[PDB]
């Protein structure tokens, strides 16, 4: 429910399911073959 | 890559490995990658339909609470002989003075939101009567515009600015203020000067500040004195977050800066955070049958 | 009008709501979004990440050196090295991490975890160790032919610097719990234990003493649950220049 | 075949033998600033090879209580050949910076170094109240050196500084760590003596150490900036 | 045979029976089953279509009712020179201290319920000036977390933890807390002990306690005293219920364990829970005309 | 916005009441459920089990004594051996029962009734009862040529142990009251009652004395209405530890 | 053609000629976790015939006086055979349960026993707020016997103790009692030596009686787990 | 009427009309015939 | 061990399999009992009730 003109206005926002861990677990170019990484 | 996640990640069952070549336990620290071990590769599993769900530690969630930023109690009685709030009192609105909320968004460098803002008012008779309904006018000034210099003054007629009237007895006032910064996002931390000379203050872009809240009883004084504590409730959300942070660790000194002194011995001491055991092959608490 | 009648929970203020409320500035047009790296939109994201464990968390160990355990070279075989507490709750060698500070906020997690140990001696240092995970049950092995009955790995220092011991998710409940009371049936998850499997064996001109620095990160099979304030920051007091917030 | 590394840039190029797989930070590679992003309405300059290029700073010391070295970007590089030049010109800048550290010891040597980029390196003072000023955080080409860096001088923690852009030169495994950096910012462009997007950490977690009689032991920091562009034209500041 | 239960079911009309070989009125009570005898086979019936609901014992219906699980008064005063709750209460949320909802929730052995939960809060001057609206925060603290130890405590700002702020003079607070044990299930009875060492607690599972609920007066103390009592009701719903269990017979004791004395005498002694009558051929309440 | 009013009974607290309210824990992922061995969806699920009368509710009677009936050898035709009242409501032999005690959680009942009785004696006991349910209005009868005008069972003890006596539904409202005033027209079901049909008849090797032991369960026509506190607990102060959950 | 019975297990075998019909608990057989239920991701040692098989336990004498008897699952196991060493050498079991219950007399004794499986029996102790320590709970393969079987050592009442997965044995009728348990816990798996899922309990309802000279009427309890699975391998607890 | 995010704080739910009394009334495998048992 | 408990009823008898147990295709009929290509283990009645 949302009777407001500015849309800043709405209830929260939890269905951003979307997640990309590798940019912080693997932030190199060459994926790392699951084999040594060197 | 960017997948959506809904659940945490089944496992699949997994035999004898006995492969030349092929060390899936082993890494390489040095680059900066975290482990790819599966458990799968380091133990025999079993095959787990996993439904635990993900969704309490979104981003979203784990920051959109209601958490207090700020707490005035002032006298509302009559001023003419005090040195202090009379009847009124102005907040720079900032996130540095309550270290829960504090901590939880300096777990992030950028965040991006709208704050939903709760007012609650609470009256206290001074040392019995009645607790009075009284009015009260929080009015949001931009930072470092004119804000009002008594209780009386003509800057409440507020042409401009937006200003909540509210009562002690009706539910908190609420309204919600948008993301407001002149950047994409709000800095949480920044490394820099606000200004174009060197006497600035370092770690404030006033960029990343909402405001002033102004913040008066409408009421003129009654005969006898009343304290009123006025509570401010910050709720960020629709929230984007980015580049995330060690978590602060030893107490929070000024909402102005990072400053650090640590607790006097550990846990969370300058040259200690953990708390000590004997030694490294001591099991603190050890199941002994 | 439409008849309405008020409920049980009218006007309260629950900090958890979830509501529309009214736009102080009305027509504000945000500025618009930038793309701006490492966007996190879910705290799991950050507890995949592994972090450096204080197992030498001892007096006369100070700051730094914390961060790291000596290994030296022994003279009586089968020796234990160093063992780690499991107990995020309480105060131990895995709550200054980022899977233990971020669960701090929660009370209930499951999932595996996985250690990876960076053997950082000389080039020319060689050894072997065990690192062994026991469910919980009894009291940490203290004698290496009791640990390797449990989860382990024996790791040979070599090219590759690192190993990793996944410690899985080994437990009667979905959840366990975060509780104060480490020795709760929902709460304990056991032990973690290094032995020595061989020696460290080193040249007179390499040093004869050797770290280890151990990570911790959770995988993604990992799960937090019910949020709660964090024990790990309080005041007891007003912050420095608070006050000039009023003036 | 990901221990060797050649880094062309400009005029400068770069070959190590020792790496171990460079870091994209937040796996991003820096490009310019696009259209449909950009706020300063003047068509920028972009020198491209005069500026983007490998720049060397002094290299330091690396001893049995070293606590640490940091600097600060663009800080470190503002007075540095035609990016200083381009800098001094222009109100506003806007890079990323391709960080390369270079720290080579025996194979009878032992040594960790955490090699990490850290945004908005926003820095503590120890046991006080006052805030630190311009000489405390601006050092130039020369840096800083850490105070407490088990809390990162910023009462945080070293131990959970793996969260940032990192590698590690580990003496037994490397001999050199590569960090690519994106831009870093609230704003598409920043000015450039005034705020530092990044703070490239060195620190000291598994002390030098040998039995081999001793070499100074320095530690060499090359950063090349990427894709830098520099808008409003005036004079120098100097 | 599972089925959908409307009503109670029908009886058909049955005649004489006179046949070799089938005696449904006899039974084996050894086999553990219940007597299948029907009443159609016992005597001659007549066709009764019935039509009585069975809703109301559904177990939803049996156990979704608001029941009393917590009543605390406290005093509202300047507590300087007090030994007792001071403008606050912490309670260990528990469902074993009001005989009524315990002895229902104990027909069963696994619970699977999220728990409504209403706060009443009244207040009394202590021993006249009128009764103050009072603002109160009831803040959900998990087991065994850090609890407020002051009125004016730190922890109050309430970062992460769920907090309800509400008057006296409004509806009664109300939440839902979702199941949360570790578990499918609460174990209502728990026939084992906490911990890996010995010295544990027996029948109390932790995994089956919802939390603290940490109840201040958020108002500065007033000049003159109050009594403050905040009663806590809980309604179980979305309830699956396995394994029902023998009633409770005798007096509840403590609400830590099941212990028992039983009363004096018959009813509901040890020896004796059904009161005596004279005889087994007494009829206690014989009509006599 | 919406024109309203508010009507009697807004802002009232209903402890019957049915609504969403507030969840507290936003995003809370609850345990997923498990299957789990005899889930309860009715309460007539339990009451349809049979459980044991205390019949033998006497003093001189301790314990599990007044579980079971002892029968004896008698020199005298006809017999009569015991009765059970059929009040539930007020203290008798069936309120302890399954079907007794989930009965007196409710005001109205309906349906059929069975007792089953087992012989308990040896072997080479033989006998012949006859189990007497008389509808109200008069008196319990004491003979056995009173009795059994009314509904009955003739029992042969043999290889199956047991009988089953049906109590039908017998009465002129569609349900019946569980009010204490137990000579009410809508509330006393009538009288059960055993007499010898033949006798016990036993070896001088087998006990002369034998035991029965009543059941009584709701059959699946049996319903219950109109929801009330049972009488069969109580507190009049508050338990013990109970001030520890404050402290 | 229900009075006879011959219950097979691995290497055990019981046969009985006075059954009664055995009882399956809430209409339900042993099954092992599926995957879709299971949350320790190890795999699980299924020893099978080494642990699902009959193991008797030490006779008990039925007398004049006697209060009942009860053995807490799997405590009363936990020291007996491979499947105490299994339950010693793992953090976590799971199993059903196979009762079978034994007393025989003569045609001319009289008696009866409510042989009834109690899952998550929780003792109360008599007169005392202090509740039961661990010797009073944890009385292994010896069991324990009831204080006051009349409200089965709990508050509660022998007489709607039917409510529970039980037979009887009349010795009129039967001699022997068989149920059969399944999995019946919150937890998909438990750690064995804290807690117990299910209780024997056998009480003398009707007293043992005869005129005939007296004999000794033991009564035996023959426990056959079923369906036994064990997680978290580690050495022996003892 | 339920508008809210989370489907635990929906009102009651009291349509489950399904039984099965027999897990309770005939936990044994030999359906009895209505006959003896034994 | 491989056992059954045997009822006295109707059915007088019981068998007890003494299964073929033996690391060896064969055992031999030599002298020395104690041999293990011999030994064949032991039966045992005990008291049920």
């Amino acid at each position: 429910i949302n009777f407001y003109k500015d849309s800043y206005a709405a209830s929260a926002s939890k269905q951003d399911f979307s997640q990309d861990p590798s940019k912080f677990t693997e932030p190199v170019v060459e994926g790392l073959k699951a084999a040594p990484v060197l | 890559i960017e997948s959506i996640i809904k659940t945490a990640t089944d496992t699949v069952k997994s035999e004898i490995n006995a492969e030349l070549g092929v060390v899936p336990s082993l890494n390489a620290v040095e680059t900066g990658a975290t482990s790819n071990t599966e458990p799968e590769e380091a133990i025999q599993t079993r095959t787990v339909i996993n439904q635990h769900g993900v969704s309490e530690t979104l981003v979203e969630n784990f920051l959109s609470r209601a958490a207090l930023v700020s707490k005035r109690s002032f006298e509302y009685k009559d001023h003419t002989s005090s040195t202090a709030d009379k009847n009124f009192f102005k907040w720079t609105i900032n996130t540095r003075s309550f270290v829960q909320l504090r901590r939880k968004l300096e777990l992030f460098t950028y965040l991006r939101f709208d704050a939903e803002i709760t007012i609650l008012t609470t009256v206290a008779v001074n040392g019995y009567v009645g607790l009075p309904d009284l009015t009260l006018q929080a009015m949001f000034v931009p930072t470092g515009a004119l804000t009002p210099e008594k209780q009386d003054s003509f800057h409440w007629q507020s042409g401009s600015n937006a200003s909540v009237f509210f009562k002690i007895s009706d539910p908190p006032a609420r309204i919600t203020i948008p993301f407001m910064c002149i950047n994409s996002a709000y800095s949480v931390f920044y490394d820099g000067f606000a200004g174009f000379e060197k006497n600035g203050l370092y770690g404030i872009n006033p960029a990343d500040t909402i405001g002033n809240l102004c913040v008066r009883i409408v009421n003129e004084h009654q005969p006898v004195g009343f304290t009123v504590t006025v509570r401010v409730y910050m709720k960020p959300k629709h929230i984007k977050a980015w580049a995330p942070r060690p978590p602060r660790t030893l107490p929070y000194m000024s909402i102005a800066n990072a400053n650090y002194k640590g607790k006097e011995r550990a846990p969370n001491a300058l040259s200690a955070i953990i708390g000590n055991r004997d030694s490294v092959k001591t099991m603190p608490h050890n199941i002994v049958n | 009008g439409v008849p309405t009648y008020l409920l049980p929970g009218s006007g309260q203020f629950l900090t958890t709501d979830d509501h529309s409320s009214a736009p102080a500035l009305p027509c504000f047009n945000p500025t618009p979004e930038m793309h701006i790296p490492g966007q996190v939109r879910n705290m799991l994201e950050v507890v995949q990440v592994e972090s450096m464990m204080e197992i030498n968390n001892t007096e006369s160990a100070v700051g730094m050196e914390r961060l790291k355990v000596d290994i030296s070279a022994l003279t009586d075989v089968d020796q234990l090295l160093f063992n780690i507490p499991l107990d995020i709750q309480l105060d131990g060698p895995l709550r200054n991490t980022l899977v233990g500070n971020i669960s701090r906020y929660y009370t209930h997690w499951s999932g595996s975890l996985e250690m990876t140990f960076m053997f950082c001696g000389s080039f020319m240092a060689a050894g072997k160790l065990i690192l062994c995970y026991t469910p919980p049950g009894g009291s940490c092995p203290t004698t290496r032919e009791t640990a390797m009955l449990g989860t382990h790995i024996v790791w040979d220092f070599g090219l590759q610097s690192s190993v990793t011991l996944i410690i899985p998710w080994i437990s009667g409940s979905h959840y366990r719990m975060f509780n104060n009371d480490a020795k709760s049936t929902n709460a304990n998850v056991g032990y973690v234990t290094c032995f020595m499997q061989t020696n460290l064996i080193v040249p007179s001109e390499s040093s004869d003493t050797c770290s280890l620095i151990g990570f911790i990160a959770a995988k993604d099979d990992f799960s937090l649950r019910l949020m709660r304030d964090s024990p790990d920051i309080g005041q007891l007091d007003h912050l420095h220049a608070a006050e000039a917030a009023y003036q | 075949s990901d221990r060797v590394l050649q880094l062309k840039l400009g005029n400068s190029a770069i070959v190590t033998q020792e790496a171990a797989n460079y870091c994209c930070a937040y796996g991003e590679w820096p490009n310019y600033l696009p259209d449909h992003e950009a706020v300063a309405i003047d068509k920028p300059t972009q020198p491209e090879t005069a500026t983007d290029r490998f720049y060397t700073l002094k290299s330091v010391k690396w001893e049995t209580g070293s606590t640490g070295w940091w600097w600060k970007l663009p800080d470190a590089l503002n007075n540095i050949g035609m990016f200083g030049q381009n800098v001094q010109h222009h109100y506003l800048y806007r890079s990323g910076f391709l960080i390369h550290v270079q720290c080579n010891a025996t194979k009878f040597h032992q040594g960790a170094l955490l090699v990490v980029a850290i945004p908005e390196h926003q820095r503590g003072a120890h046991n006080t109240n006052t805030s630190p000023g311009f000489d405390d955080i601006m050092k130039g080409e020369e840096g800083g050196t850490f105070n407490h860096p088990y809390v990162l001088d910023d009462g945080t923690s070293l131990a959970c500084a793996t969260i940032f852009p990192h590698q590690w030169i580990n003496l037994r495994t490397n001999n050199s760590a590569t960090i690519v950096l994106p831009w870093m910012n609230a704003a598409p462009m920043d000015f450039p003596l005034r705020h530092n997007q990044w703070t490239l950490a060195i620190i000291p977690v598994v002390p030098l150490g040998t039995r081999t009689t001793s070499s100074m032991v320095p530690i060499t920091v090359s950063i090349a900036p990427m894709c830098c562009e520099f808008n409003g034209l005036r004079h120098a500041i100097t």
